[PDB]
């Protein structure tokens, strides 16, 4: 069910145990290019990726871009840095939620939400470029996350060729992360 | 052989574990680790703690080399300190976690003199928690070696 990408072996060994008590199948990984090729394989069937921001072979935010945006997958950001700046960088790079080290056991129950929201959909992906996503999060946070509704989020981005149900399902995907901001 | 001796060992182990929390050496994250250890995962706390020791022994050796360089490379100093913060914060070694936070304050300022004092405090806090956790595990093995048993809910 869950691929976990973390170069910290202790945090990896703990988080695998915690996810297993929540009854997830767990696969470990410690290189971002390794996790990418693992996800690339056909029929791999991974439901959620949890990935650290700190990654030795890739910018771990660019890893969030590859798993969150280029692939239509829920990636959950993970970091022992707490700052508001790091949390905002998760949304703005395609992550769907975040976990702060040390990982709360309670925080792990809230991630089951993101796979079930994923399972509401072999059928075609819709891929967002990183910049188009970054102005989507620009529009909703300028609009107010409560106030931001598919009509005005598209009316503020002003992207020719962007429809409202692109925005409607993108609001569906990132609602939870953007509400947690502010 | 005394049954009474195993009784003392149980109390001493009990009181010792209590003292690690009350003295601030371990925080509630360590109690979370003990709560992930059950009949099916009976050595989990020992195994996590031993891995934390191997990784952190490497990180401190690497920081001691990095800070001893003639031109300190904070691109190589900083991510070690960051891993050790999450490393120690995830097993509950609270004084180590906090000492790494102050260390990160001085890589961010690139203050090498402060970084040397920070590495000395982090080493001192790690060797403290390493002594305590190893004492904890030795006390348990002594109980088993007496023919005893730790109930482990």
């Amino acid at each position: 069910r869950v691929l976990v990408v973390d170069d910290d072996p202790t945090c990896l060994m703990i988080l695998e145990r915690m996810l297993r008590t929540c009854l997830y199948e767990v696969t470990k990984c410690n290189r971002a290019e390794m996790a990418l090729s693992l996800l690339r394989k056909n029929k791999h069937g991974f439901d959620i990726v949890i990935s650290d921001v700190h990654m030795p072979d890739m910018d771990g935010f660019k890893l969030l871009e590859h798993v969150g945006l280029e692939m239509d997958l829920p990636v959950i950001m993970m970091s022992a840095d707490d700052s508001k700046s790091v949390v905002l960088k998760g949304v703005t790079h395609g992550a769907v939620d975040y976990l702060i080290k040390p990982v709360r056991m309670e925080a792990l129950k809230n991630i089951w939400q993101h796979v079930v929201r994923k399972r509401r959909s072999k059928k075609p992906r819709v891929v967002w470029s990183v910049e188009l996503h970054q102005q989507f999060v620009a529009a909703v946070n300028q609009l107010g996350v409560e106030k931001a509704v598919p009509k005005k989020i598209l009316e503020l981005m002003n992207v020719p060729g962007l429809t409202r149900e692109n925005v409607a399902s993108h609001l569906q995907k990132y609602r939870i992360y953007l509400r947690r901001l502010g | 052989s005394n049954a009474m001796d195993l009784v003392q060992k149980q109390k001493s182990l009990q009181d010792y574990t209590k003292s690690l929390f009350l003295e601030g050496i371990l925080d509630s994250q360590f109690l979370q680790l003990q709560q992930l250890q059950d009949e099916s995962n009976p050595d989990f706390v020992s195994q996590v703690v031993t891995l934390f020791f191997q990784d952190s022994d490497r990180i401190l050796n690497d920081l001691s080399l990095s800070l001893d360089q003639q031109v300190v490379d904070f691109k190589k100093v900083d991510p070690h300190v960051h891993q050790l913060k999450g490393s120690s914060s995830s097993i509950g070694a609270q004084r180590v976690k906090n000492a790494c936070v102050v260390f990160r304050s001085f890589c961010e300022q690139q203050n090498v003199e402060a970084c040397h004092r920070c590495l000395q405090q982090v080493k001192q806090e790690y060797y403290l928690v390493k002594n305590r956790l190893e004492t904890l595990f030795k006390l348990e093995q002594q109980i088993v070696a007496s023919g005893g048993m730790i109930p482990a809910v």
